[PDB]
């Protein structure tokens, strides 16, 4: 739906997106050749719901993760007379 | 002169309190835009059209079109970033069990409909009909629209997974692996969360389920009837169309030259002045493109702010229970359900609202045996002749014993302390 | 890992480069050098070329300033978010979901980076779960008992009460339950013994 794609083989598997083509179609370099596929949203899972069943953990894990935020940027100054007239 | 509201006076006094005796389950809606249209512009076709003799003079104006292409490509990738960071907040695609009994709560109007090919919920279908050749005419002038990376079916799948997770596991799947729990026990946990005890929920289960079902049905009907409830999304569409239309309208302005068509300019008069008029037209059209790109950047920044707010609301109202006031609706937040809308998201917030308040006399402390007694978890109330202790958000009086009070000091400091009896349960057992 | 910060730096560089490259455009004039225009033309007809050059260069510099203002607004939003995170994740403990990492937030540590900040979030993740049978209330002596701060579980033959986030079974007594009503309102109530620690 994004157009005509030439030079890539369309496969029937699904992977995580590498190069977004569009409309749910991504491309990747694998096997070696260039392939096009439909991206996968995630792994399938089902939860065992019932009238009277509960799940309770017996152990734990301590996890440390990182987050990166920009705070400032470069301070620039321009001289009109030298830029325009030299 | 406009009126600000209806005047109200509260009956304040030194020793009067009001306690609710009933409640109401409310469901309200919130609409938030997430992404905008991705447009691409062709400089040569817009500015000079099909006349290749015009295309030669463009090279004497520097890199003015690579910069516009760069800006528009940045906006295009930011739109997909917005959608991904709002909707892809889970790793597992959860499913709902084939049996749809959840203690009396229906959920049928928000769960996906298997009959339809789109697999959308009944409420989601209604949303996609309300929010809605010129496209080819604009295409033949250098203006194109790029398709978004995630389709509508994928976003429906994401919302379905979020709903299944929150209905089967509560808030556990947002902090780790999903742990199953019966739905009435989940809603008892949430009642504890807002400060009401569990027995209040377990003793009124049918009434609460009926109230929830009625509220969901009313949401469906109101969405079907009122047409102006989605104007937040429609504006996002409208602001795009105008922005393009104005651009097209700048292709018929003379900018001070003899005419708007450049071919007649070339075919009428000599090159010495043809250069001047062509330069005037080129400068005008370049200026119009620059203006379009500038307001596009400003609009993209606004949409990014809205999408960040939407992602925070998905994290904090759907994947957890919030104590922030008015962040997830009006009332005491109980839970929230997400639905996908064209270029946006809709949140259905379920909250608790107290009702049918009653007057009571009250005291800060109780004096007994020369000792001051304070309630452990509630408040002292009097119906006129007798004193009880109750929880603060629901009227449920109980006898004052040593198991629901605590002692600190004597009866000579607290202002307003009254006399009564504190019952010791040990003595009747001892004497019997 | 540090792409975001690098992106900031790269963006600024690009802008400056573009501005310099605009000094080789003649904007429809006869030359890009003012000295040539002044040394080849008489002033009455040399004003149009200088006008063209001046207007083009002024337009370029105005475009630069506008793009800088928009980028500054975005950077300010990012810095406001960082300050809020420093207040609420490093100077306290946050109950907001996914604000200070994935899982139940415990604490955070800040580090400085070129033009930015890095947060290390320490959280708690449950693991190694088991299935159990559960009931909403326990019936005893014609009365309904509810857990004060836990949940009723069954391992197959006997009933315990546990805390909700870590498995730790305990005997059901009158110290970890409370009574409300009788045994004919709650749906799913089960029969069991509540232990009195006094008699
Ligand atoms: C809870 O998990 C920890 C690990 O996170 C377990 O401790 C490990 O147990 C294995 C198997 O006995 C050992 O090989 C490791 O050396 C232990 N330590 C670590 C750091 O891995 C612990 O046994 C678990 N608790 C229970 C009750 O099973
Ligand atoms: C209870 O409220 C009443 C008003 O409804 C208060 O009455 C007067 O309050 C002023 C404020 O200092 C005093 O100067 C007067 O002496 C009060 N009047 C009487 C007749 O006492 C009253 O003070 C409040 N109760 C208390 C303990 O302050
Ligand atoms: C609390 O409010 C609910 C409704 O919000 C009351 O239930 C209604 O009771 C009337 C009787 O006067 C019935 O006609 C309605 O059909 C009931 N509503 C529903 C949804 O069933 C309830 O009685 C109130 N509680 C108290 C103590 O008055
Ligand atoms: C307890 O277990 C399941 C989960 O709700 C229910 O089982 C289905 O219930 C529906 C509604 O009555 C029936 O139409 C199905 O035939 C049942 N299927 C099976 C396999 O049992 C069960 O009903 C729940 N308990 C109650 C009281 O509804
Ligand atoms: C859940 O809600 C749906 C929709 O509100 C109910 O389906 C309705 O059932 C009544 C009575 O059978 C019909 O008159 C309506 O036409 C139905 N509406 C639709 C859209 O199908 C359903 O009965 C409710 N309860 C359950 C258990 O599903
Ligand atoms: C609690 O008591 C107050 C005080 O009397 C009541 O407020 C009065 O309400 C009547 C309504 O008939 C008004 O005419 C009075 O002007 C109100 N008094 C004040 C000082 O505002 C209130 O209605 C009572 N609430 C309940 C639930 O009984
Ligand atoms: C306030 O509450 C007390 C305790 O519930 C009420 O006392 C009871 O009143 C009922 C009805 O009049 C009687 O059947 C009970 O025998 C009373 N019990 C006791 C221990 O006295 C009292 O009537 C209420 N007072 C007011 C003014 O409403
Ligand atoms: C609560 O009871 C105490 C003791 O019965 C009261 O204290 C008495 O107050 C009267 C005032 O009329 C004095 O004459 C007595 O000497 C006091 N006795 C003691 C032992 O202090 C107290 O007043 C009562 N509370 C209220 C609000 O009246
Ligand atoms: C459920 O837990 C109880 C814990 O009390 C188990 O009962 C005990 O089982 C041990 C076997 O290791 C016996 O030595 C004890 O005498 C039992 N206690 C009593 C009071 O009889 C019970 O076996 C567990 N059930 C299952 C299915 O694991
Ligand atoms: C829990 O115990 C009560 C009584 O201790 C049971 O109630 C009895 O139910 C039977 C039905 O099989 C009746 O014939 C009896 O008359 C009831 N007894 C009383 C005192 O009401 C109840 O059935 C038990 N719970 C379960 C799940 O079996
Ligand atoms: C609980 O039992 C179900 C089967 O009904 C099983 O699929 C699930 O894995 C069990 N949960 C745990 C935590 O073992």
């Amino acid at each position: 739906r994004a157009g005509c794609l030439i030079g890539a083989e369309y496969v029937n598997n699904s992977y995580e997106c590498d190069i977004p083509i569009g409309a749910g179609i991504c491309a990747s370099y694998q096997t070696q050749s260039i392939i096009a596929y439909t991206m996968s949203l995630g792994a399938e899972n089902s939860v065992a719901y019932s009238n009277n069943s509960i799940a309770i953990p017996t152990n734990f894990t301590i996890s440390v993760t990182t987050e990166i935020l920009p705070v400032s940027m470069t301070k620039t100054s321009v001289d009109c007379t030298m830029y325009i007239c030299g | 002169t406009m009126s600000l509201g209806a005047e109200n006076s509260v009956a304040y006094s030194n020793n009067s309190i009001a306690i609710p005796t009933n409640f109401t389950i409310s469901v309200t809606t919130e609409i938030l835009p997430v992404s905008m249209t991705k447009t691409s512009v062709d400089c040569t076709m817009y500015i000079c059209g099909d006349s290749t003799e015009c295309s030669n003079l463009l090279l004497q104006y520097g890199s003015f079109c690579t910069q516009l292409k760069r800006a528009l490509t940045g906006i295009a990738v930011e739109q997909d970033k917005n959608t991904q960071e709002v909707f892809a907040q889970v790793k597992q695609i959860y499913k709902t069990p084939p049996i749809k009994y959840f203690g009396g709560f229906n959920f049928s109007q928000i769960l996906p409909d298997p009959s339809k090919p789109s697999k959308r919920s009944p409420i989601e279908d209604l949303l996609f009909n309300k929010v809605t050749d010129l496209i080819c005419a604009q295409k033949f002038k250098g203006l194109t629209v790029l398709p978004p990376l995630l389709t509508d079916e994928m976003i429906a799948q994401y919302t379905s997974a979020l709903l299944a997770g929150t209905i089967t596991s509560g808030w556990t799947f947002g902090a780790g692996p999903a742990l199953q729990i019966p739905f009435p026990m989940q809603m008892a946990y949430r009642f504890n969360g807002i400060g009401v005890t569990q027995n209040v929920l377990y003793e009124n289960q049918k009434l609460i389920a009926n109230q929830f079902n009625s509220a969901i049905g009313k949401i469906q009907d109101s969405l079907s009837s009122t047409p102006s409830a989605l104007g937040k999304l429609q504006d996002v569409v409208n602001h795009n169309a105008q922005a393009l239309n104005t651009l097209v309208k700048q292709l018929s302005s003379k900018f001070g030259a003899i005419s708007s068509v450049l071919n007649d300019i070339f075919s009428r008069l000599d090159p010495p002045e043809a250069e001047v008029q062509i330069d005037r037209l080129i400068t005008g059209r370049l200026q119009s493109l620059q203006t379009y790109v500038t307001q596009q950047l400003i609009r993209a920044a606004e949409i990014r702010a809205s999408a960040n707010l939407a992602a925070t609301k998905m994290s904090e109202c759907v994947l957890g229970q919030s104590k922030r006031v008015d962040f997830c609706g009006k009332g005491y937040h109980l839970m929230s359900f997400p639905q996908s809308a064209p270029h946006g998201v809709v949140f259905l917030h379920v909250t608790y609202v107290p009702a049918q308040e009653k007057n009571f006399t009250t005291a800060p402390a109780i004096c007994h045996d020369g000792k001051a007694h304070f309630p452990r978890e509630g408040v002292f109330v009097s119906n006129g002749t007798h004193w009880f202790v109750t929880q603060r958000n629901f009227y449920e009086p109980q006898i004052i014993t040593t198991d629901n009070t605590f002692v600190s000091g004597n009866c000579d400091v607290v202002i307003g302390i009254v006399n009564n009896t504190v019952y010791d349960p040990l003595q009747p057992e001892l004497d019997s």
